[PDB]
């Protein structure tokens, strides 16, 4: 039984964007949408077009809706592999929340990093010996991995 | 000057302000007017944070701009 809260996610994105962010839906399946956020200005990653996916699970809208980063991006908040480590993907969930506020807050995350909260630690005790540093590594890993 | 809110759950808000309004006080006005207290406000420009004692002038925001929001509890 395929639940409208899934479609609507889409035809709401399709009806009204968010500037920085464009995003597709799959033929294949309303579960699955593909993602790509341009880069912020003024930022160690402008210039970047990071692609990621996103999964609508069958409890969607009562709890999270899980993404995976699928560009190389060098950063405080993201797993070896790409499991982007933002609270808000598991925590206190509602049917109040969209597609469309996952995609602004990880947009946020692009735009402002937290090393006060990390998991790529390495990066947090980069960040903390010299910002402009950790500024030009995350440029030269943009630069590598993200500029397609 | 006016300018706008479009992010929530379906609905629309508006923001009449100055220039050199500072974003501390764009919260209380949201605060004011969607109830929610300005240290869970986090306010969006364009995939960029809107810090708080800065302005609309500091992020060269203009007339008939649009903000989107999400909401935390550390930070402003």
């Amino acid at each position: 039984g395929l639940p409208r809260r899934i479609i609507k996610e889409t035809q709401r994105l399709l009806a009204e964007p968010v500037p920085g962010i464009k995003a597709e839906p799959d033929e294949s399946n309303a579960r699955y949408f593909h993602v790509v956020i341009a880069g912020p200005q003024d930022s160690p990653f402008e210039g970047g077009t990071f692609k990621l996916e996103l999964f609508l699970p069958e409890e969607y809208p009562m709890a999270a809706p899980k993404v995976r980063f699928m560009t190389k991006i060098y950063h405080p908040n993201v797993d070896k592999l790409g499991r982007i480590c933002l609270d808000i993907l598991k925590d206190k969930w509602s049917p109040a929340l969209q597609i469309r506020t996952v995609l602004l807050s990880i947009q946020a995350l692009l735009s402002a990093p937290n090393p006060d909260d990390p998991l790529a630690c390495d990066v947090a005790e980069q960040w903390k010996t010299n910002e402009a540093q950790a500024i030009e590594t995350a440029r030269a890993w943009t630069r590598l991995y993200a500029m397609n | 000057m006016q300018i706008f809110v479009k992010t929530l759950t379906g609905k629309t808000i508006t923001l009449e302000v100055e220039p050199s309004d500072t974003i501390e006080n764009v919260k209380a006005k949201i605060q004011d007017k969607e109830g929610i207290p300005p240290d869970q406000q986090r306010l969006i420009f364009a995939g960029k944070q809107l810090e708080d004692g800065r302005t609309l002038s500091d992020y060269n925001i203009q007339k008939e701009s649009t903000l989107h929001l999400v909401l935390r509890l550390r930070g402003g």
